[PDB]
């Protein structure tokens, strides 16, 4: 009986300068592609979010076998013959070798800024009367919210019991690879939208999405109520939380449409521990 | 004829790199051949890729993604120490974003029951009995399917990019698939024709075989 | 007789690299045919059937000879340590251009040296305008391409192989290893005709130098390499489309983007109103990851597809737009690329408006007026485009209306002007600029707008097109209708 | 464990022009961008902050391996290997000169101006008849409170007792890099938001709003609010203090919201004790 746990993450508004590009001598590039509409957002690599759950799993315990030496900013690598049974982020992200190899039993889209991008930058040059190279820098800079879905096979996992880790870890994801020195972005969640079913596909990708340049409102994609209302994406196995609930109870005939039967709560941790109960129930954790 | 069995793909992000293009990310336009078939090997849950080989498929193209690079830390087997630095290498990748596509499976030419069409469609109709792992995704790993459902001809109503395999083509898709090198590889040169059809001209059907 | 080597174009598992490979083995053989006219010249006895998309080969005797031949006279140095590709007609190429290719070709093709041995680095002082500028290379002496067939061929049997030969990325650019330490396995694989494709794919592409606008050209010389590699439909198209190329300028290949080196190899191409025409060329990206670095790195491939209407506005720019300043110092021969021009065209291969945001470029972020310059010798044809622009259609009429109210201006100061006196016209310009660039906010400049529209006088553009200027002030963002200000006052021309 | 340190500060009201991005012509643009509801606000760098808590480090005289020489205005560097044990600037903000580089405990964001920026400037002439090119010039200026955000690690600091100057420096922060002559904007806070938790999730980023968009009000959002209403930020880890309290204070009922029983102070010295006894309770100091 296969089970699966997708999940639409919308972080706060803030002033991020996360993954960047190679530079070009001035300015340090944040990465960006096309999105809905052809309108240039900035992006977060799944590797970046991939790198930040590791280094969740290894702050806490959580035996891991790609150990991330803070001091020498490098990763040493414990056993060389990876064990899945033993080390969660062999059991999670899997492994690639020359047995063999183990897919990773975790999937992540790379992050998407909610609003498209405009020309931002930051001057940089560094105090001091001596006016050498390296100053002048310029750091391009984003002020949106982050929005990106991941999806876990809960049966592929080795240890059952290891899919909650992943949720206090997603809950509190500790920093994605960034500037922290000029631009601490966090990346705790502000609005949740998971899914715990035993289908394969999940409509719930990218369901936040506001557009309207500049701004915060992050209203929940027209696209997504209708995909809820049609018939499918069944809003039982829904789970809505964050600040959209507010938006979600302000609107017109909500009390009547079928997003109402979904488990919607407005605290993040009471969603956090009714969706963890549901899961060791059906797991039998 | 039973009518071919047509799937409504919907992918955020997605990335098909060339089998020639192992310095750079850079991706077909269109998922190759060979990648849909493991896709579909992964949803029916068959680890064994010669379990499938015959089955026909054709790709219609919703609408032109945008092709944009990334760069990326990407790890290689180049020291026996894993934490060389020389191991880590910065490269660029190229994605395509808000691609949606529709998939017809003609599985008449497969030798082997249940056909890969039947093993779809059961796999549709009670989604707790297949048995597989993994999470569904389309190219690399880490990107997943937005919307994977059973689909008519009709569910856009719109009008449709086939890929016409052309042997005066632009596209050098493969539809067999060699990781270890390029000998088994096989490639078809194909291209993007822009016709109102609800089903895919004859020459679109693209189908799998072993190299041999 | 019987083709021990068959190539076609219309073969399903080609590439592109495949094709443009194949173009350079036609016209190689054309070179060589045009060289070696008849059979017993070339040794071997190696015979060609050339067609529009086909290569025929047939020889006599062993292979190993005839390829050897083949190869030893396709690739060849001279004396100054140059390149020297046949294909190519080096007779009517000059000595800078040679310089150009040869650099380009192992900037990108022989990257390593464990492909090729240098010779002695050989500068000559090459004269123009009275200026004896030193050009500084380093000399070949040997390199892969020219003995590939030890590996094409059977070392026993002195034939071709019969199965999939191993290929490196000196071959097929981008075919590295990933992971070296299975480099004997993971291994791009071809069929040996596949492979003298490879050979022969660098005659084909021609190079370009990069230069960043940001990087100041004094302070940086040129070193990213972009590589056009054609989309092939014809082997004669294309063979007549690289030698009519070869005749362009190296200044010219100095580029300031992918997409201008692009167009530029798609310049000299014929334009016929009866044929639709269409090309497309990939533009390969060759950069130095840091300063350090020994050998380039693939950075960048762009898809470029030029329709007629691209190209002919591509010619359209190039002839109102001015051409680059070949700043000639010490051994130092700069380039003076227009960025404009590369902003237009790159704004075109988009599919978008030219006229995306040009003053921005101009102006906005060109305070050094490096373009804003080229504006100023080339606002006509800012305007000609903008002319093309209907959306502009209500900024040309606020321009006209800006006009007749200066001109207005003008008409009072002049009566205001003392007999004998000279009128303060100029002075009286710059202070419109100062004013203008004064206003910090809407209010501020929506005032002196309206006050000096109202100074002016009766206006006829303003009372035939009343209710449109009216919205168009009311609605537009005043930095913007500032903007267009500030192109009307320099726009002026009574 | 892993404690950390969240907070987001607002300056007092006053005319400041302390980010001045590249100029053009004349006038001497401050460095301005895009925020809430698509109006344009002025931002301070946070690499200006970290300069003022460096400086503030190295005038109460405390190590500090960077040294800044106010007369000669150059920086010199006490020695050439950065050593964080010893020194308190390469243990707090890191280093990277190209072991070689740390990661750095403070993590610190841009400085925005709480009220969007109309496009005040003011007229500069040098005096005399005797007028040259440098006569006249135009500065601008912003009247307005700005917000920062920053976020550190006590766990990564190499000595934990280091946590204490840091504080002592944000509520007394010298002169942010700006025109002190004709704009002199003291920095100092008059109103915080600390938060002092085991979790990483942080939800007091940019948590001040403007009741009229010119104004000097300063009243506290609604997002924080009922966010402490919802149930998550736990009133026991929320540290609130400044001129926001006597608003907080003067709401309706107040004392039966969840704010009630959260540490509010309206001096600030007094907060600022009472977290300072709590981290030194919590990290054995």
């Amino acid at each position: 009986p296969n089970y699966y746990l997708y999940g639409t993450v919308l972080t706060r508004y803030g002033l991020a300068s996360l993954n960047h590009d190679i530079r070009r001598g001035n300015k340090t590039i944040l990465q960006k592609g096309y999105w809905n509409n052809g309108k240039i957002h900035s992006f977060v690599g799944s590797s970046a979010i991939r790198w930040a759950l590791r280094f969740y799993l290894q702050k806490q315990g959580y035996l891991v076998n790609r150990v991330w030496d803070e001091e020498e900013h490098i990763n040493r690598l414990t056993s060389e013959d990876f064990d899945p049974e033993k080390f969660y982020d062999d059991d999670i992200f899997g492994f690639a070798l020359l047995p063999n190899q183990r897919m990773g039993a975790l999937g992540m889209n790379m992050a998407v800024s909610l609003t498209p991008y405009d020309g931002a930058v930051k001057l940089g040059a560094k105090s001091g009367r001596e006016k050498d190279s390296t100053s002048l820098h310029f750091t391009e800079y984003h002020a949106t919210r982050y929005q990106y879905y991941f999806g876990i096979d809960a049966t592929h996992l080795k240890d059952f019991s290891r899919i909650l880790p992943m949720i206090d870890g997603i809950m509190n994801l500790p920093k994605v690879g960034g500037s922290s020195n000029i631009f601490n972005y966090p990346f705790c969640p502000d609005s949740l939208v998971f899914q715990w079913t035993n289908h394969f596909a999940s409509y719930i990708s990218y369901c936040f999405e506001y557009c309207d340049p500049k701004s915060k409102e992050a209203k929940l994609s027209q696209e997504f109520i209708d995909e809820v209302e049609c018939g499918q994406i069944d809003p039982s196995k829904l789970w809505i939380g964050g600040t959209i609930v507010k938006d979600l109870q302000q609107l017109d005939n909500f009390e009547s449409s079928p997003l109402n039967k979904a488990h919607i709560y407005r605290n993040r941790n009471e969603m956090i521990e009714a969706l963890k109960t549901v899961i060791k129930r059906d797991l039998g954790l | 004829m039973i009518a071919p069995l047509i799937l409504y793909l919907d992918v955020p992000f997605t990335t098909f790199r060339e089998s020639h293009a192992r310095e750079m990310g850079k991706t077909y336009p269109v998922p190759p051949p060979a990648t849909v078939y493991g896709m579909l090997l992964s949803l029916v849950g068959e680890t064994n890729v010669y379990r499938h080989c015959g089955v026909e498929l054709a790709i219609a193209m919703l609408s032109s993604p945008k092709k944009s690079r990334i760069l990326r830390q990407m790890r290689r087997f180049k020291n026996a120490d894993f934490s060389h630095p020389e191991n880590v290498i910065p490269c660029y990748q190229e994605i395509l974003s808000n691609l949606k596509c529709l998939i017809w499976v003609r599985s008449d030419e497969e030798k082997i029951q249940p056909s890969l069409r039947e093993r779809i469609q059961l796999a549709f109709d009670h989604p707790e009995l297949v048995r597989r792992f993994g999470c569904l995704f389309l190219g690399e790993s880490d990107q997943l399917i937005k919307t994977i459902k059973l689909a008519r001809e009709d569910y856009l109503e719109g009008v449709r990019q086939w890929a016409i395999r052309d042997n005066r083509g632009r596209l050098t898709l493969p539809y067999w698939v060699d990781h270890v090198g390029s000998r088994n590889t096989r490639f078809l040169r194909y291209r993007i024709e822009e016709m109102d059809r609800l089903s895919p001209p004859d020459l679109a059907w693209t189908m799998v075989q072993s190299p041999i | 007789t019987q083709p021990k080597i068959s190539l076609s174009l219309h073969a399903a598992d080609t590439t592109i690299m495949h094709r443009v490979g194949m173009t350079g083995l036609y016209m190689t053989l054309k070179r060589l045919e045009k060289q070696y006219p008849l059979s017993r010249q070339r040794g071997g006895h190696i015979s060609w059937f050339l067609t529009a998309d086909t290569i025929e080969l047939f020889w006599e005797g062993s292979d190993f000879i005839a390829l050897s031949w083949l190869i030893n006279e396709s690739f060849q140095l001279d004396d100054t340590g140059l390149i020297h590709l046949v294909g190519l007609d080096n007779d009517r190429i000059d000595l800078r251009q040679k310089i150009h290719i040869h650099e380009g070709i192992c900037g990108v093709f022989l990257r390593l040296n464990k492909f090729y041995q240098a010779g002695e680095i050989i500068n000559t002082e090459l004269r123009f305008e009275e200026k004896q500028v030193e050009y500084q290379y380093k000399s070949l002496t040997w390199y892969a391409h020219q003995t590939f067939a030890e590996k094409l061929c059977e070392a026993d049997t002195q034939q071709l192989r019969h199965d999939y030969i191993q290929i490196t990325s000196w071959l097929y650019l981008g075919g590295i290893v990933r992971h070296a330490r299975t480099q004997n396995t993971t291994k791009l694989e071809e069929k040996p005709e596949y492979a003298l494709a490879l050979l022969f794919v660098p005659v084909v592409c021609h190079y370009c130098l990069l230069h960043i606008p940001s990087e100041d050209l004094k302070e940086r010389k040129p070193h990213r390499y972009l590589v056009v590699i054609p989309e092939i439909k014809d082997f004669e198209d294309a063979s007549q489309r690289r030698w009519r190329l070869q005749q362009l300028e190296t200044k010219q290949f100095h580029v300031s983007s992918l997409g201008e080196a692009g167009l530029l190899y798609y310049s000299l191409d014929d334009i016929q109103p009866e044929v639709a025409y269409y090309q497309a060329c990939q533009v390969w990206l060759y950069e130095k990851t840091n300063k350090a670095s020994r050998q380039r790195t693939l950075m960048s491939i762009e898809e470029i597809k030029i329709d007629k209407n691209i190209l002919i506005t591509y010619q359209q720019v190039q002839k109102y737009f001015k051409t680059n300043y070949q700043i000639i110092k010490y051994k130092q021969i700069f380039i003076k690329v227009n960025p404009i021009r590369s902003l237009i065209a790159d704004n075109l291969v988009k599919g978008i408006h030219w006229w995306s945001n040009f003053w921005e470029k101009l102006v906005i972020e060109d305070s050094k007026e490096y373009l804003f310059n080229q504006l100023f010798s080339n606002r006509e044809g800012f305007i000609i485009m903008a002319e093309n622009s209907e959306e502009d259609k209500q900024y040309l009429i606020f321009i006209k209306v800006f006009q007749q109210a200066m001109k207005g201006n003008f008409a009072k100061i002049y009566a205001k002007t003392e007999e004998g006196k000279d009128p303060p016209i100029k002075k009286k310009v710059e202070r419109l600029r100062a004013e203008l660039n004064y206003c910090y906010d809407e209010l501020s400049f929506k005032e002196y707008l309206s006050d000096f529209l109202v100074r002016g006088g009766l206006n006829k553009y303003f009372n035939e097109h009343q209710e449109e200027i009216a919205l168009l002030i009311k609605k537009s963002p005043w930095q913007e209708i500032r903007i267009w200000s500030l192109l009307a006052i320099a726009s002026y021309k009574p």
